[PDB]
Formats: C-alpha cells, structure tokens, sequence
C-alpha cells in the first residue's frame, strides 16, 4: 500500500504561531487524491482540506494546504485554542485507501497551577466493601504533574490509577484525576488521607488531605 | 421533461454520453471510488441541440488499465439521478 | 447531511455483528457510503465502500472475508456485517460519505467491544463538595461498568461550564471506572442542586445521582 508518513508526531504551537505539518507518501500521487481530516478529542474526524489545497465547508481561512508528488503539507497561519486536534492525511490514488498516523497539535499557554481537591469515599460505596479516594487537579498547564498519595504519612505505591483530559478547546488547560483504591477494612484502619501535587506553577508542592471520621 | 439516455464507452479513455434529454440543464461527472473528479481532469462536451427538440452532451476522463472498476459516471437531470459503471 | 449510526455493542468472541448507518440530507443512492475502523488510541483504517445505486462494494483486502457491506432503501441505511469476531476487532467504527474527498461526512461512531465478560451497569457515587479560591469542586464516580462507553451530563444538560468527564480506566477487576467533575462558585452550594445523569446503553442503565455537600 501507499504509506503516508506524517511529521511531526506531535507538536505544541504558541497562540498566533504559524505551524506547518507534513505528509510524505511512499510513492508519487496526484494532488487531487490527497485530503486532510481533523479529529478533535471525543469527536469523529471531519474533512478539513480536499484535493491538497481546497478548504472544506466550515473551515476557517487560516488553514491552507500545499503539495505535489510525494510531499504534502498543511499550514495553520495563526494557531488558535480551538485548533488543538489530531490531523490526518489520506490518499485515494491507489487501493487500498490509506491514512497517515496523525499529527497531534497542542497549544502553549501561560503556566497555570492546578487547583487541587480531595474527595473521601461516599458512605454509599463503603456499604459494599471498597473505598475510592479521589484527588482532582483542575485546569493546569503544562501537562506534566506529579501526584503522590500518603496514608497516615506513608507513601503509597501501586494502589492508584490516573486519568487526564485532553487539552481544553477554550482555556488550553488539562485536568487530572487520581483515584486511590483500598478495601473498606484498610480504609477504616487509617486516618490521614493526603494527595500531594507537584507542578511548575506551584512554588512548592501542595498537599490536600482529610482525616477519616472528622468534620 | 425527457430523461437522458446514458451510455458509457471504454476506448484508456472512458466517455459518458447523455443523449436525447430536455431541458438542457444537466450534471454529468466521472467519479473515482465515488469521489467526483475535478473539472480540469475531465474533458467536456458542449450541451448541443439534436434537431428533435432535445439535447446531448458528454464527459470523458483518462484512466489506467485495471482501474475501470473504480470509475463511475454520475448524472443528475430534472430531479432524477443515476450512476453508471464502465462496461466490462 | 447526517449519518446516524446504531448504538454501542458488546459481542462474544467468534460471533458476528451488524452496525447500521442511516443517511439523511441528500438522495441516498447518489453517493458512496464508506466504513472506517479506529482502534483505541490508533489511526484510521479504511474498511470498504459501497456504491448504493447499483449496489457494488469494494473492500480493503485486510477486511475481505471479515466485513460485508449492504444497503437498504426503505431505511435509507448502509450496514457493515463483521464476522468471526476477536479482541482485535474491538474499535470504534465510523460510517462516512464521499464527495469531494473519500470521506466528506462522518457518522458519530459505534463502539464495538468483543469480549466474553457480561454487561454490567455502573454504580454511581457522589464526590461530595466540602472544605479552592472561592470555587467548589464536586462530581460523580461512575464505577464498575462493562463495556465502554458511558455518557455523563449534569442537571439534564443545563450545566456544561466547568465540567470535566475523564477517560475511563480499565481496573484489575476487568471493569471500567471514571469520574466526572464540575467546578462551581462555593456560594452556589447552598442554593443550587447538582445531579449527574449517567447513561450506560449496553446495560440499559440510567442513573441520576444528587451530589450534596458534606454536612459536618
């Protein structure tokens, strides 16, 4: 098959930056059979550019495309917050029809510290024998963060799972959940539940905690 | 209204002829895998009267041997439409 | 132009499934319907297309003998039948329609999970607000469900600002769990009610959970 190689794999652009991504075909194709798609996180792909350089319906004028032969590109003339997405090239010159692996474009913004919140397990959940403790890091940038759980001041390992949202289309931040899972028996045997957060927006790590059984 | 007679011929040049239709307004185009070709990669007949009160036209495009099954001629006329393969 | 697909499906290994795509906004037989596979975290893969007027399909040889494409005029719909299902077939499947490109319009996707595990609806637990900068966070923990996906709204869709619904995590129990949170002014905790609305189509489960502040 015609292999389409997209570069870069991922890239962060500043707001207002001109950014160009490339699609390299393993052999020559007509520009009339090379198209681009945009897929915003949580949504289906959408047609962005058809026949190399023609903007699809609803696509703003800041997008453009160029190329011929084996070398194609897509340019955003001014990166906007809503342009965070994965961008795919696709060829229809030869069967089978093929897509590139995608280029994920994210946006820089000013450093934003997380707002940190901790949630004890609900009494409803405790009835059925398990305790989930949740630590929320809300609306931060950049994505890199360290979250450490402590129970009675002992560092926890192996008993949490993390999940992170994709970059927000409006404010360009991330949010992160961390869920500590313990048996009800183990949960009732300890008092101090703490999540400690390290992030470059914080001058030192922030700890949020609660004591089980206290107001 | 008189519906077009649509005939596709292979010579590779594939030609899609629409004949004996009225009124003169018609859409004809080649497609590859359903994707309509640009106007500038096809060759276009005029829409000409035929002396019997109807019109005829055609559109052609050049393809490679073995690609015939990917190509179809799409027609719209007077609220009706059809799709025709390259005969084999 | 709208392409509306059938809902999410859990199917056992070795069995088959048929996914539908209802096309509206144009004459059904005037354009080709396409099908695309997207595995979780992966790229897009072309499966095949069908020319609905004469009913002529074309397949990616990767999917010959796996996928069968059909159409039906009374339902204005195209169908993909997938046989001999394995875990490798678990993916989101998209219908699409060609035009100026091979994929001018796309459906909303259908999540297929191939697994022998049984469907289980979620338990929904409150993430209760209690004692950041005049902002309160609250949420719902949507725990122990199978398969994906679930949807979460807040106040029947009336609360959208500040909502973050996290990607689900597969737990060592073989079941999924996610949280959905929202930030609101702390002053609104006394006045406003907050209810998460959780829908899990595969188990036909709908749960509304009121999230109240901690009293003590």
């Amino acid at each position: 098959e015609i292999i389409l190689t997209q570069s870069p794999t991922t890239m962060a652009a500043s707001p207002g930056e001109k950014i160009t991504i490339t699609c390299s075909a393993s052999s020559s194709i007509s520009s009339h059979y090379l198209h681009w798609y945009q897929q915003k996180s949580g949504f289906s792909p959408k047609l962005l550019i058809y026949r190399t350089s023609n903007l699809a319906s609803g696509v703003p004028a800041r997008f453009s495309g160029s190329g011929s032969g084996t070398s194609y590109s897509l340019t955003i003339g001014t990166m906007e917050a809503e342009d965070v997405a994965t961008y795919y090239c696709q060829q229809g010159s030869s069967l089978p029809l093929t897509f590139g692996a995608g280029t994920k474009l994210e946006i820089k913004r000013t450093v934003a510290a997380p707002s940190v919140f901790i949630f004890p397990p609900s009494d409803e959940q405790l009835k059925s024998g398990t305790a989930s403790v949740v630590c929320l890091l809300n609306n931060f940038y950049p994505r890199e963060a360290k979250v450490q759980w402590k129970v009675d001041n002992a560092l926890q390992s192996g008993n949490s799972q993390e999940s992170v949202t994709e970059q927000d289309s409006k404010d360009s931040t991330y949010s992160l959940s961390s869920t500590l899972t313990l048996s009800k028996a183990d949960y009732e045997k300890h008092k101090v539940y703490a999540c400690e957060v390290t992030h470059q927006g914080l001058s030192s790590p922030v700890t949020k905690s609660f004591n089980r059984g206290e107001c | 209204t008189v519906p077009p007679m649509v005939n596709v011929t292979r010579s590779i040049t594939v030609t899609c002829r629409a004949s004996s239709f009225y009124p003169r307004n018609i859409i004809l185009t080649w497609r590859q895998d359903g994707v309509s070709l640009s106007h500038d990669t096809q060759q276009w007949g005029d829409v000409l009267p035929d002396g019997n009160g109807t019109y005829q036209t055609w559109v052609a495009t050049r393809i490679c041997r073995g690609e015939e099954q990917r190509f179809t001629c799409y027609m719209e006329h007077s609220g009706n439409h059809s799709t025709h393969p390259v005969p084999s | 132009i709208q392409l509306q697909q059938s809902g999410p499906e859990l199917v056992k290994p070795g069995a088959s499934v048929k996914v539908s795509c209802k096309a509206s906004g144009y004459a059904f037989t005037s354009q080709n319907i396409y099908w695309v596979k997207q595995s979780h975290g992966k790229s897009l893969e072309w499966i095949g297309y069908i020319e609905p007027y004469n009913v002529v399909p074309m397949y990616n040889p990767k999917f010959k003998g796996k996928a069968t494409l059909t159409v039906d005029k009374s339902s204005s719909s195209a169908y993909i039948h997938l046989n001999s299902l394995t875990s490798e077939d678990s993916a989101i499947y998209y219908c699409a329609r060609s035009g100026s490109s091979n994929f001018d319009y796309w459906g909303q996707g259908t999540t297929l999970t191939v697994s022998s595990a049984s469907t289980k609806g979620p338990s929904v637990f409150p993430l209760a607000p209690s004692s950041s900068g005049g902002t309160a966070a609250l949420g719902c923990l949507v725990k122990d469900y199978f398969p994906e996906p679930v949807t979460v709204s807040w106040n029947s869709g009336a609360l959208t600002s500040g909502v973050h619904t996290f990607p689900a995590v597969l737990q060592s129990s073989g079941l999924y769990s996610l949280s959905s949170v929202v930030t609101v002014p702390s002053s609104s905790l006394g006045t406003q009610t907050y209810i998460c609305n959780v829908n899990h189509k595969p188990s036909n489960t709908k749960v509304d959970k009121k999230v109240e502040p901690k009293s003590c």
